[PDB]
Order: C-alpha cells, then structure tokens, then sequence
C-alpha cells in the first residue's frame, strides 16, 4: 500500500494505489482506500483491510453523527483526536492500521494516526509500505508554495514511484482534492490517466 | 379505577396511561408532512413567545441523517432524547449493512422503543408523537409513530394541536404527485385552516427532499413567500 | 377487587386482567383462516380511517417466514413486537436444525412468551391474538393463540370483531378439501356476513400457501375478481 | 383483606390465593388415572368445542418420556409450561444418571417449581394440577400435584370438575390387580358417571403402560370399542 | 394494620405474620419425640384419606441421615423443601468436617433460613414446624423448630393439631431413661390421649436410634405390637 | 390523584410531579443572564442572610471550565449534584474530541440526565433550573434548563423569584450588542425591579466573559461601582 | 400513617417501626453486666419453664470469643443470627491484624448492621438488644446495643423486662472496683429486686473475666452458693 | 398527603420527608463552633443520663483526621455510620493526592452522600447534622451540614436542641481573631445561654486546632477551668 | 479447495470443486462449497468447514429475515459488510474461512470475503488452495463481454484446470448462474458433464 496526504495554503490532496494483496498474491487489483468521512474530509487506509474498513465506517457514522449534534463539522485535529482516544484504549487487541486524516476546517490539516493511537499533525505524510519512495520524492520536489495542479502531479509522481519498487502497491492511483469552496472532490480517472500520460509516467 | 397504571387494563380493554400520554401530544404546536411529486416534505407551526429567546436554535424539524428528518410534538425532553434515539439508531444500521435500505425499519425501531415503555412497572410512556419522512430505496416514506409506538405509513398527515383541522382539510383537498410549491402551498393552507379565531400565521418551518437528492431547510425568506 | 393485578386470582380462579386484554382482541378487525385441499389461507379485514394513508403498508398479514404467515387483531404495537418474535424465534430453529419441521412448536414459543406476561408482576399481558397458518413436514396447518397463551389447532376459524358471526357462518358451510378459489370464496362469504347493515366490504388481504409452495399474496385485482 | 397477595397469611394460617389457583383447576376436564395388573393408565375427558378444531392436536394427555406421561386440569397455557418443565427436568436427570430410577423425584422437582410460586411476593401460582403415571425402577406409579406443589401417590385417582364424582365411584368400585381391558372399562364406566342429565361422552383419550413396555396411546378407533 | 406485611412490627412489638404461619403449624397431624435411654424416637401420626392412596409413599417421618431424622407439621410443600434443604445442608457439613459433630448445628441453618423469611419484604414465611432426632457426639438429640426460626432442645416435644394434649401428657408421664419399649409404650398412650370420643388410632410411623447405631424405622407390623 | 408519581400522566396528559419540582425553583434567589456585544454575562441576587456566615463561598455562579459558567435555583444539594455532572460531563467530551464545540451538547447531556429523573418510578425529579452562559465555536452562547429537562437558547434570562419581573423590564429595555459595562447596568436595573418595595439591592455575582478571553468574576469592589 | 414503614420519618422526627421493635426487647429476660475490680461478668435471668426442656443448651450468655460473651433479649431467632455475625466479625479482625485491640469496633460492626436495617426499605429492623462484655488492649469493656444501632458503653446495665428495677437498684447499690464475689453478690440481689414479689430466682447463668484470663462459665453448683 | 415519601414533591415544591429529618436533628445536644485567630474550635453538651455510664466514651467530638473534627448531632447510629464515611472519605483523597488540600471537598462529598438519600426511594434521609472544623491550606475552616445535603460555611454556628439561642448570643457577642482562651471562654458563655432556668453546665467536650498544629482534645481539668 | 465468481454484464457464475481432505485423505468425494443465500445471492466457502457451515446457516436465516423486514433482497454490498462487521468483531478467535458473495442487485457483483473482515469487490474472483490455478486461466481468457454460455464454459475450464495440479481439489464441478431474470440457478449436472466432454476435459 502507498497511501499520501499534502497540504497547500488552502488545500489537502490526498491520495493512494489500490492493490491488495496476501503476501505476493495479487488478489485484488483495484482495492479502495482513500475515503470521503466528512463534508471537508478524507482518510486513506493501511494495514489489515477488515480492521481499516470498520474503521471507515465508524468515522462516517460518527463524522455525520457530530455534525447532526453540533450543527457544524467536527474540526480535523478532533477527529483525530477521537481516532487516537479510540485505537489507544484497544492497543493490546489493536486495529492493525496507519491512518491519515486530512481536512479543511479554518485551516488545511493533516494527520497521521499509528495503532496505539498516537496523533501527529504534518505538513504532509504517507503510510504504508510504499511511504519511504514517497518520502524521497516529497523530500526533494515538495514546495508549500505549490498550486493544486501542482500538489496533484506531485503525489502522481510520488505513487508511480513507490509502485515502481514497492511489489505491495499498484494499480490506479486515487486521488481527492480538498478546498473550502468545492469541498472534497475525487478526480476523475480519465483526468489522472491524463497527467500520468503528461508526467511521463507507467503502471 | 383502571386509569393509574400502565400494567393495568381496563374491563374494556383499554390502556388509559396511553391514551393520556396522546394527550400531551395534542398540547404541543402542529407539524404536518406530505408526499409529493418524487419528494415528501415536513412543515412545522413555530409557536414564537419573545423576542428574548433565540430564534434560530429552536427547530421542531430535526434531520435523523441526509435522507430522513423527523418533526414531534408533545413533551420536549421526551421527544429530544427519542431524536438522539433514532440518531444513534440510523447510524447503526448503516454501520452494520453499509446503508439504511428502508426508511420504516428505523421507524420500528424507535415505536419500539416506545412500545416498551407501555408494557413494564416503573416507567412511564413517552409523551411523544413524530413524523418521519425521507427517501430510502423504495421512494419517499412518510410515517408517524404515537406513545403507544404505532406507525402507519402515509401521503399526508398531521400531528399536535390542530391535528384534527388539518387532517380534514388535507383529506378534502390532498392529492398525490403534486409539485412542490403546490404542496408546500397546499400545507400551508391546511395549517392556517388550523389557527381560528382570525389569527396570524407566522413563518413557519418548512423542509423537503426529492429522489437523489438530500434534504433541504427552507431558509426564512423562502418560506414567508408563501405566507 | 380482584381485577387490578395480573397476579392475582378472583375467589372463583379467574385472572381478570388476562381476560381484560381478550377485549383489546375483540375491537380489532375480523381476520379469518381456513384449511382446503393441499393448502391453507388467510383472509383479513381492514379497518380503514382515512384515504391518507397507505393502506398497502403495515399490513394485517405477516409473513413469518415462506412457508408461515400470521394474522393479528388487537393492540398493534404488541402485534408487531410478537411477529417481530415469532420471526427471530423461527430463524434460530432453523439455523438449529436447518429447518423447521412443525410449526407448533413456533406457535407454541410465542404462547409462552405471552403466558409469562400473565404470571409476573410488573408486566402487563399483551392485547393479542394470532392466526398462524403454514405449512410444514406433516402438512397443512392453523393454529391460533390468545393473550393467555392458550393455542387451539383449527380447520377454520377468525378472530377480531366478527368472530362470532364468522365462525357462526363456517360452522354451518365449510367443507373440508375445497379447491382454492372455493375456499377463497366461501372465506369472502363468511367475511360478509360479519359487517351488518347493508355495510360493503372493501378488498380485504388475502394469503394462500399449498404444499409444495411458498406463500402467495393475492394482489388487488385478485382479490376484487372475489368482491 | 387476607386475600390479595400470595405471599400473606390469614390470621387462621390460610394462604387464600393459593386456595384461589385450586378454582380454576375444578373447572377443567375430568381425568383420572388407575394402577392394574403390571401397569398403569391415564383416561381423559376431551370436551368437544366446534366441528372445526383440529381433532387430536392439543392433547390432554402428554407424554414425559417414553415411560411416563401426564394429565392435567386448570389454565391451559400454565400447564403447559409445566409440562415443558417435566420434560427437560427428566432429560437433566437421565443425562445425569443414565436413567430415571424413582418417578416421584421428578414430581417433586415439578412441585418445588409451583411451591415456589406460593412463596415469592411479584409471582401467581399456577393454577394447574396434575397425575403422573408410568414406569420405574420400583413399579408402576401414580401421583397427583395440585397448585401448592402439594404431592400424593395413588392406586386411583381424577382431577377436573367431574373429580368427586370419579373418586366416590373408584372408592366403591375399584380393585386391585385387575387385567387392562377391565381397568380400562372401570375407568370408563367412572368418567360416565360424573356427566349429568344423561350427558354422552364423546371418545376420551386414553393411554396405559406395563412393565417392561413403552407407552401406548390408544387410537380414536381403539377407544370407542369401550364407550 | 400491623398484620399484613412480614417487616411490619405492631406497637407492641410483634410480628403477625409470623403468628399466623404458627397457625397454619396446628392444622397439621400430630407427631412426637422423645428421649429414652442411649436413644431417641420420633412417632408420627396421619390421617389416611381414601383406600386409593399408597401408604409406604406415606411421608411423615424423614431421614436427614443416618443418624438424624425429621418430623414436620404444617404446609406440607414448604416442608418438603425445608427437609430437601436440611439434607443437603447435613451433606455440606459432612465434606467439608467429615462428619456431624454436633446436630445443632444444623437445625440452626435451617432455623437461620426459616428466620430470614421473616425479615425481607417478598416472601412470606415458612408454615411448617420441624423435629429434629438423632445422635451426635454429645449423645441422642431432639431439638424443635418453628416458623419464626426459634428451636429449642427436649428430652420430650410434639408438634400439631393434637400438640397441647400430647405435650400435657407427657408432662405428668414421662420419665427419662426408659428402656426403647416402654418409651414407644409411652408414646403410642401421649398419642391416643389427644383423639377424641372414639378413634382409637390407626398404624403411626415410628422410628428410633441408639447410641452406635442408625436409625431403624419399625415396619407396618411391628407398630401393630404397640396398638 | 394523578400527581403522587412521576410515572403518572394525569387526564389532560400532564405530570404533576415535575411542575411540583418547578415550584422549588421559582423559591430560589434571582440570577439572570444576557448577550452583549462578543460576549455574555451572569448576575446573581446574592440572598446573603447573617454575619456569621462566610461571605466567600458557596456561590451562586459556578464554573463548570474556563469557557463556560452556570448560575442555579432551586434545591441546593440537588444543584450542586448537577454542577458536578456538568462539569465532569465537559472534560469528558474535552478528553474524547479535545475541546467542547457547541456548548448546546453539554447542555443536552445535562438535561436528558434531568429527563431521565421524571420518566423512572423510584426516583423524584431534580429541583433545579440552571442558565448556562459561555463561549463556543458558535459564538457567545446562553441557555436555560428546567427540571422537565427543558432547554431554550436565550438573548436575555432569569431564573428564581424575580424571574417574572426580570424578564418583563428585559422584554421591554434589552438591546442586543450593548458594550460590557452597559450589559451590567442593564442587568442591574434589571435585577433593582424585581425587589419587593423599598428593600435595597446588596452586592449580586457578577461574571462576564468575551470572544477569545477566559471568563472573569467581578470582584466585590468592581460590583459597587454598579451598585 | 407514620408507623408502618422504617423508611417514613413522623413529622416530629421519629421512627416508629424503630421504637416499636424496641418493644419486642423489652419481653425478653432480664440480663445484666458490671465491671468490678480488674473484671467484669454478665448475669442472666432465665425464666425456663417446663420440666420437658434440656435446660443445659440455647444459652442466654453467649460466648463471641474467648475474651468476649454477649447476651441479648428480644426476637430470640434475630438474637441468634446478631450472635453469629459478631463471632464471625471478631474471627474476621483477627486474621486482619492480628488480635482485636479494642472490643468497641467489634460493637460498632455490630450496631452499623443493625443501623442499615433501619435505613433501606423492604426489611425490618432487628428486634434486639445486647450487651457485650470482655477484655481488651484498653481493660474490662461493658457495652450494649439496641434496635437502632445505638451503643454505650457503662460500668454496669441491664437489659429485658425488668430492666429498669435492676437498673435503678445499681444506680444507689453500685459500687467501682468490688472484688468478683461481692459484685455477683450485688448483681444477684440486683436482679432479685426486679423480681414479682413471692417470685423468686431459679439458678441465672453467670460468667465472668479478669485480665489476664479467658472467660469462665459459672457451673450450676457454683450459682447455687449466691442464691 | 405529599409528606409520606421522599421522592414526592408537594405542590408547593416541598420535601417534607426531608423536612421531618431534621426534625430529628432538632432533639440532640448542643454543640457549637467557631473560627478564632489563627485557628478554630469546637465545643460539645453532652447529655449524661446516669453515673453508671462510662463519660470517656462514645464522644460527641469525632476527629476525621489530625486536622478536621465534627460534631454530630441527631440520630445517634445514623451520625455514627457519616463520621465512619467522613474518614475513609478523608483517607481516600489523600492516597489519591498525598494530601487534603480544601476541606470543602470532604463536607461536599458527605453532603453528596446524604443528598442520595432524598432522591431515591427504598431509603430515608439521615436524621443528622453535622459540623465540620479544622485547618486547610486555605486556612481555618468551618462547614454544617444537613439532612438534604445542604451546606454552608460559617464564622460559628450551632447545631442540636440549642442551636437558636446559642446562634443568637452569637450574632450579638461573637467577634472575629479573639486569642483561644477568649474564644472558648465565649463559646461556654454561648452555651450556658441555652440552658433553661437555674440549670448548669456539666463540663462540655472541647477541642480546637491552630494553624501549623494538629487538633488538641481538652480533657477534663482543662474544660474545669471555664466553668 | 477451489472456488470462482465471476461478472458478466447481466450475470453472475459462481461454480466450485466437492473435495474435502484431512491432509493427503480424502474423505469426501462430494462435500458442497456453493450455496444460494437469497433469491439472487449465492456464497462459496473454502477454509475451515465448521466454520463456513455456520457462516452459511447464519447468512441463509438473516437474508430472509432482512428481506420479510424490509419487504426488498439485501443488497450484495450489504451482504459482503454484514460478513464483513461479523469477521472482524472476532478476529482474535476468527472464523478461518474465504468467502465470495456474489449476486445481482441493480449490477451483478461479487465481493471476496476474509478470515479477519476484509471484503473486496471485483470483476472475478477465487477462493481455496487452487485458486492460483483459477487466476491463471482467468488472467489469460477471461473477457467482459463474454456471453453466460462461455462464461460457464471459462469456469469449467478453470476449475478443471485446478483439479489437475491442486491434490486437494477434486470431484463433480457445480455451477450456479445468477440472473434477474432467472434468479439464482444451479445448473444440472449432466448439462456440466456434456460441457466437459465438449470442452476436451477429463478426471
């Protein structure tokens, strides 16, 4: 799995691949997991599938729960907050997850959750075990002066290269951009497809 | 003699601590909902009482989820935790299947709940009755639910004070599959058949929903168009 | 003195209380089964109190599982909890054993589900009764069951108002082994004689099962072909 | 004043409402039982109701286990839950042990169970007696167990309505170790004598057991060569 | 006023309830112990009803174990399970000591379990006294028991309807130290001095111990030698 | 004969018991809340009372955290128990989200534990109303809470023995957006009209807090300036 | 209205089900205690009636531990089971620490029994008053408590019927520091006072402790001698 | 009647079951505090009844630690089970902090103690009051506390069957910082004041703790000194 | 074991083996691994078969409970989360299973169920030891626009291919096909049998 989170000055971009596999098993080519939780947020999945995809339910329940309750969106460092409260009270019979959460509340945020709950807010970050090639890329070609057109080649160009050496990633690249004026918007595939085709890029 | 005690049935049959929770609902503003054309909305009488109080937090319209609002009348505490109740209750059943396929077993849900607390010692009814409405996949539903928990599903219906006027107004006068704003005009006659005495109808809360779509909350100036 | 609790006997053995619910029963609408050749059915009156509402919807015949339906008169909040039961109890027999071999023994949960609400304080019984009719590994099958708990194993009876006319009618007509439209026929005709001056009947539900089958629910155009 | 609650006495040491269950055991159908030869039998009274009743479906006489059966008298639906007890109180002791040694263990484990309901305030009595009759490792044996859990063992005995008149002509009539066939006539011949105004008795059930057999349950047919 | 609840004390300190379970004690049949020497008896009465009963099933005088047995009078459901009770009680104190050092002990704990009956709201009290017999370490033992939980220890003692014109006569006759027959002698005139005009009693249960021995109970035609 | 149990609907559907609960609160010392420009105030009428009593704790304005305060009449342990519930109730959405969003939750969880009080039998209702006044995300916030469990979001307030008189010079004389100081001066007016004749207003509680700062107690001094 | 349940206060402030179950106490048989130089001793009067007794058991002086006895007057079954809640009390603080340093928390222990049993409905009160007697780390200790829980600690007391004589008899008669013989001596002519007139006094127990020992039992010869 | 049990409310908002609590507290002896420069105290009437009770024993003055004491002051067992829960109570904080920083804190959780039991029924209120002294890190503090759990904190105040003459000599003779021995000297005089017609004070109990120190018990010379 | 679902523009095919071994024996010749669970739902099992017969049992009782509640079949996502919810609640103690939901709602599906919750659907799908076997012919044949007679004919060929290099898989092939028309329909097995003839196969 490859899954990123960047912000902008008034924008997250996350996205991820979407192989799944059981050790080199491709068993599934075209696997979810980046999400929509909330009106202005999103959160990409790692680890063991059946203990992220309760977890995405439970989020959306409760993101839309709160927002029913309080008559305004849960803020993003909350829902992170309440993810952390959540996975540390199991840590000894864990969701064998890495999460990232990211939104737009007054601010772009995004966060990276471990399976004991541990919480830390980033400019950006990636999980899974095609993270430490997008780390390098990041690394080298992030700038917080980036446009979205940017941001958005920027993690193509991140993912292509994890799933070039990462045998656990492949296959299409998801990707959600978030804004305070449109909200949360996946991309279409055909634009993705475009700028792998414009980037030079493969897989 | 046979008046006191939800366990206890009168020699006809009756259960009268019921049938005096009904009668808190009577006492609570009037809220109406009705099918129309690939939608179903919700109007409710805001019985305003100063110009101290805040205006926008008072809603009789409450969304259960996107897809599903809720209005009541009768005791308040009682109605809000009844709210919170079919809240909880919606996201669970999304949680569990992915999604809330039919609107009514939510409903059934929440009735019995209320059932419950006509049937055991030491608890008293809920002195509540809600309308729901929303789309699931059958279409728009349209329920209400009394302190006894009984449901039926309708085109159109009313609780609260002038249940009875509008009820009668909607049945002389109601069809099915009309536009909106012919609906939403149609209820808002139906509820100022209600008020007598020549009193004034003031801006009332009013919400729909269509197929593929979510709900909506008339804002204030849309709805004094019809006033 | 003796009828305010469930738990107490009258001088004369009687539990009023129990009796008192039978009550509830008797204001409920006129529901009816009978057994004929290879199958049985059920034919229900529905009381209707305004065109609002849609009357296809919490309907009087429940579908217990395929091969069992059941038909209520009475509270209908508590008819709901108990088709609610009867359908929970007939899937952990058969997630049990795989399959459900006599109905009875479902008819007979049920009965003491509500005869425990006649022996404890602090619970009152539920305002019930039951037509369960269906087929299983011995055949045909009808049975009804009372808020007491008491069951009886029928060829035909009914429940609701007309009962008393109704069985009254089929004591004097009914055959056993009719063909269906038959049955369906004399079930309309008995029906009919419960409703009084010159009252039409408005088309009723109809369910029937043969062996072999599942259940059918006759839809409108079936039912007035009868009317 | 003393009447009310099952768990206060009278100032004479009566507990009335115990008193009370025995009532509605009175008005039940006669059943009596009676030792012969190696063996024992229970006869009972059906009573009739409509041509439409499902013949032999709600039996009186209910088999425990393969060596010991049951009769009872008084509300259906308590005893029948009783019955439900009997049968897996003796399943628990034949896992337990192997087998059934002594038959009144059991009928003490069934009376313990309805002296528990004279004791615990919130609780009814049931109001219900029984004969048990079979086979085991002492002989064949008989016992009645009334409301109070109150035990006794029989060469003959009844419960039901028509009790006194039965047992007034057992204790003239009955002896000893007469053959089946004889037993069976006896029992017949005091079951009619308890009818009045020259009332015909319609075919009883019937069922006997001797040593080293299993139960049999005479057909419908099998009776009516006695009446 | 006072006397309707077992937690309610009356002004002067009393609690009815409790004296009117002692009344339910009187109406039972009459029975007796008494020391003699190295030994203790116990001697039931019981009117036999009908010729149909089973004597043998006849249940007057009860092992608690070997060396203990028990007598009741009064409710005889509650007696049963007060003598099901001190049985098992008596097995409890063997494991866990290896044996019963002292018989006291345990017509406390029944004594104690009687006693709470007549302390929490809920339940009513036994109606039952109780003999206790036998031989511990300290030597033959005969100890009463009453529904108050009260004991005290005799050399002589009797319980039931006939209790005062037994305990009178045993007051101007009895003598500590009789060899066995002359004390069932004895016993058998207490009992005959308690019918009435003319009775002249019918076969009692007797049964006796000594020191180093079990309990014996004299068969049918052994007690006739004393009648 | 309705108003004995909180369990108990009278006829017209009402509960006695929990209007009864509502006389408590109207017997308490006057306090008041209002909005004012990005923020909101509490004044309490300090009913003092003796010199020998410390006149420094036990007030009537509570924090329940930094953010949010509470001002109480009624029951006093009652509100003290509520004040506890608050605001251990606000760290534990503190700890679960890291801060407390909308005040009108907190507010909820307070009074469905106030609703729960008037719908179970063993339980009386809290005698207490309570006006909370913070800052949220929304904004300055001000609420009222009654023993029913009822809420209302408010501009300007009062609860206690003024409350009436308050409410109807603030009804008349309140302005939103007023600068702090002339909120106090208002407010003190406010509270001077409710006094009965010729009786003189002694130093209240004051509290205020404004968007983006803790709250403030005004200290004795900075009260007299008012005064 | 205020003197049938131990939960209802009287408008004076009283707990009449309290004082009414201090009446039971003042039935009982009088005992009393006294301190006298490096000791102390309890004297209990008998009254033992028939000759049928074994008057050698069910003692009123009962032994809680080697250092410590009791003896109690009232409801003889409550008595008892007060009796072996302290032996198991003083047991249970032994193993804790050791050894009990000072007999009045084994007092209290006892006293917040009887207490709770005075707070909580569905149970009544304790019918019984004790005095405890013994030696601990701090001296000689005489306590007694009664229905309520309320304890004291004297140089001398009484409890039962004739209380009051012995009481105010020691009130002139007592004197601090007696050797053991002349305060047996003065508690023998002090309970002798108390006495009928021509009644007189048949052998009382009394035991006694000095420090440094463990308790003594008077044997029957030795009471004789003060006689 | 609205004064029977506690979780009823008249209809002018009362608890009268709880009024009727401190009725009791009305009827104790008086005891009395007050806050003295640097420092507080506590002063005691005790009712001593007769010269065989032991005076050094079962005091009014309880200290809960080395630094807070309370003097109770109605039912006596009831006083004694809050005292037992004021220590442990007090113990618990400070394992859990290493110190007791506020006694309010203990006060409230007394007071939270005896507000439970006004709330729910199957209990009454404790009929006590009690007052609480001693150093914090606040400083000198002294708290009363009543049956509803209502408290507050004082300069001094009294409690107990003199508490209204005792407070009014105080209001006119107390003054805040007099050095101990005026204090106490005050506090004897305040006392005296309460007695009626030629009656004399017996020796109080006294104890009082200054900053920096632990609670020093007065004994008997040195309270000689100020009568 | 080997099992298969597959997709079709109006159709599902579901088809398993019968083998059930303990190790090298063969115990069972012709055990069953394919289930119709609603009127246009079928399920295959592989894995513990204990634990898969419970699962069956359990999925056939609440599908018609969920169906006579909400007068309307489970949606096949529906179905694939409530297994998916139940797997995961016991992941620590696990039913030790891999199931395939497939059926026809408004599109046909099949969801691909493990032992710890995860599901995820897809075009096709294979469960068992001799899936590998299974993936291979259908990477290589498989098409979209296959028609249901070559789509029966696709699954044949690769269970038939599985059997021969998979010792434990073996037996009769069962196939079902799913169809809003038709409903859920398993085919005869003498139709199966002339397949195979025609096809060149053998065992």
């Amino acid at each position: 799995t490859t899954t990123v989170g960047i912000t902008l000055k008034d924008a997250v971009i996350m996205a991820t691949e979407r192989r799944v596999t059981m050790e080199n098993f491709i068993m599934h080519k075209n696997g979810k997991k980046l999400f929509q939780i909330d009106t202005y947020t999103g959160m990409t999945i790692a680890g063991l599938v059946g203990d992220a995809q309760v977890l995405v339910r439970y989020m959306k329940a409760e993101l839309e729960l709160y927002r029913l309750q309080r008559r305004v969106n849960m803020p993003i460092e909350a829902v992170a907050t309440l993810l952390s409260n959540m996975l540390n009270q199991v840590k000894y019979m864990p969701y064998m997850v890495q999460l990232l959460v990211g939104g737009i509340d007054t601010a772009p945020h995004v966060f990276s959750i471990d399976a004991a709950g541990g919480s830390v807010e980033d400019i950006y970050a990636s999980t899974g075990s095609g993270s430490p090639f997008v780390y390098g890329v990041l690394e080298s070609q992030y700038s917080e002066k980036m446009t979205v057109d940017e941001g958005v080649d920027l993690v193509i160009r991140a993912i292509s290269a994890a799933k070039q050496r990462d045998s656990a990633s492949g296959g299409m690249i998801d990707v959600a951009v978030i804004t305070r004026k449109d909200g949360y918007v996946q991309l279409p595939t055909d634009q993705i497809e475009s700028r792998i085709r414009k980037l030079g890029l493969i897989l | 003699a046979y008046d006191r005690a939800i366990t206890v049935f009168s020699p006809d049959g009756r259960l009268f601590q019921v049938e005096y929770a009904r009668e808190a609902v009577k006492k609570g503003s009037t809220a109406l909902g009705m099918k129309f054309a690939n939608g179903v909305l919700l109007i409710s009488d805001k019985k305003v009482r100063s110009r101290l109080i805040e205006q926008n937090s008072i809603e009789k319209i409450q969304l259960i989820d996107d897809y599903v609002a809720a209005v009541t009348s009768g005791l308040v505490a009682d109605a809000r935790v009844l709210v919170d109740f079919a809240r909880i209750s919606a996201q669970q059943e999304k949680v569990t299947y992915g999604s809330l396929v039919n609107i009514e077993n939510l409903v059934k849900r929440v009735a019995d709940q209320m059932q419950q607390y006509t049937q055991y010692g030491g608890v008293r009814p809920y002195g509540v009755s809600l309308i729901f409405a929303g789309i699931d996949q059958i279409g728009p539903r349209l329920f209400d639910c009394d302190p006894a928990g009984t449901i039926n599903e309708y085109k159109a219906t009313a609780i609260g004070s002038g249940k009875d006027a509008v009820v009668s107004f909607l049945e002389r006068e109601y069809k099915e599959n009309l536009p909106e704003k012919e609906a939403v005009t149609l209820g808002i006659k139906a509820l100022k058949s209600s008020l007598e005495e020549g009193e004034e109808l003031k801006a009332p809360e009013i919400a729909s929903i269509t197929v593929g779509n979510k709900y909506r909350i008339y804002d204030q100036e849309e709805v004094k168009k019809f006033l």
